[PDB]
């Protein structure tokens, strides 16, 4: 059959130009007399059509997204590209390249959608921090551990506990923007109290966009 | 200025019958040609039906639509809810060279009882001290329903400011987990003699304290 498969960085600034590229694979763009279209979703929100093009130079776009969708085709690398101008804060939303074979109907094929995030910072590295055990930190027979993630740009990172070993217990928290630009987030882990002083417990922190990596040894909390 | 209003949220029991409706406002509905999109969370809209009234090869025979031209309403019905149908629902049109889609329609299926609110709380570390930073931590987990209100406190006053708070998040035991972070700084920190995060779930209370030690 035929596949969509898009490309273009996951991130753009505020006021930049934006360039996401989707391929074509088992297909040929000019032949078959068919269309393409770019339709983007916002996260809770509902489809939103762009524009649609052609092979030619036949382009149609929305209304409201008139005068800053800038799409072309080349037919030499079998893919179409779509250029967006004055990319706000309000424009976060995930892209579809779907293949749509009636101009007036179905989108039949769907590439998968990349995401697309627009923040105003420039990409740091987040900063690591121990979330010590204590004896407020227990109610019963089991305690609480984790690791603190604070002031980093961009979504996502992942969080391990002793190199993947232990995933029982473990609840890793979505991030929520804080008052300036950054993220936050933390990874705990519950386990009996019996084990505080025996058992070493050490989390791995990676973020991919600025190449760091942190592994942050948890110890209980030591009274100065 | 055409734009397809549909029922933001639609439930209904497994095995019933529900209908989804499309209203266009200018345009009459049998002008273009109306086609629905199912689409399941984290994953590409799928056709579920086209023409209005032809159901594409593999979806099943239950997705059945009709056009109520006189209301200028496009009508999808489903016959025998299961638990994959859950999935955002959208209408399509075309108007005049510009695809216009419709407003979203959830499927509701229409879970696990009320959950002990487990709070834990982390003071700052000495280490985030030593970067001139301090962040008191929250956590909230094993709860059941997802709608837990926090308020900090330094020692009787509340906190409001550098509050962060995480909306609930379904975990792999069928309950809810949340967190609260509070930004503040190193002097902040030791100028109260304690801190405390207020966890209010259904009317119960769970405090616990931390203090500079």
């Amino acid at each position: 059959q035929v596949q969509l498969q898009e490309s273009g960085p996951g991130l753009v600034k505020p006021s930049e130009t934006l360039s996401l590229t989707c391929t074509v694979s088992g297909g040929s763009v000019s032949s078959g007399g068919y269309f393409w279209s770019w339709i983007r979703q916002p996260p809770g929100k509902g489809l939103e059509w762009i524009g649609c093009i052609y092979y030619s130079g036949s382009t149609n776009y929305n209304p409201s997204l008139k005068s800053r969708v800038t799409i072309s085709v080349d037919t030499s690398k079998d893919q179409f590209s779509l250029k967006l101008s004055s990319v706000t804060a309000a424009d976060t939303a995930v892209y579809y390249c779907a293949r749509q074979l009636w101009l007036r109907g179905r989108f039949d094929y769907w590439g998968q959608g990349t995401l697309v995030t627009v923040s105003s910072a420039s990409t740091k590295g987040p900063s690591v921090f121990p979330l010590a055990p204590s004896s407020k930190s227990t109610s019963g027979g089991t305690a609480a551990l984790g690791c603190l993630v604070k002031d980093y740009f961009p979504e996502p990172v992942t969080v391990s506990w002793n190199s993947g070993a232990l995933t029982s217990g473990v609840h890793t928290f979505p991030a929520v923007l804080q008052s300036s630009g950054l993220y936050s987030l933390s990874s705990v882990v519950t386990v009996p109290s019996s084990s505080l002083g025996t058992q070493t417990y050490i989390c791995n922190v990676n973020h991919k966009p600025s190449n760091t990596k942190v592994d942050k040894k948890v110890e209980p909390k030591s009274c100065d | 200025n055409f734009m397809l209003t549909q029922p933001h949220s639609v439930s209904e029991s497994p095995g019933k019958t529900v209908t989804i409706s499309c209203t266009g406002s200018s345009g009459s509905i049998a002008s273009n040609y109306v086609q629905w999109y199912q689409q399941r969370p984290g994953s590409a809209p799928t056709t579920v039906i086209y023409e209005d009234n032809q159901r594409p090869s593999g979806v099943p025979d239950r997705f059945s639509g009709s056009i109520d031209s006189s209301s200028n309403s496009a009508s999808l019905t489903i016959s025998g809810l299961k638990t994959e149908d859950e999935a955002d629902y959208y209408c399509q049109s075309y108007d005049s060279s510009n695809v216009v889609f419709g407003g979203g329609t959830k499927l509701t299926v229409l879970g696990q009882p009320k959950a002990a609110p487990s709070v834990t709380l982390f003071p700052p570390s000495s280490e985030e001290l030593q970067a001139n930073k301090a962040t008191l931590v929250c956590l909230i987990s094993d709860f059941y329903p997802g709608a837990v209100t926090v308020a900090w406190k330094a020692d009787s006053s509340p906190v409001k400011a550098g509050v962060e708070t995480t909306t609930p998040s379904k975990q792999s035991n069928n309950k809810y987990a949340a967190s609260s972070y509070l930004s503040l700084t190193p002097e902040q920190w030791k100028s109260h003699r304690s801190y405390s995060c207020q966890v209010t779930h259904e009317g119960s209370t769970v405090e616990k304290t931390v203090a500079p030690t």
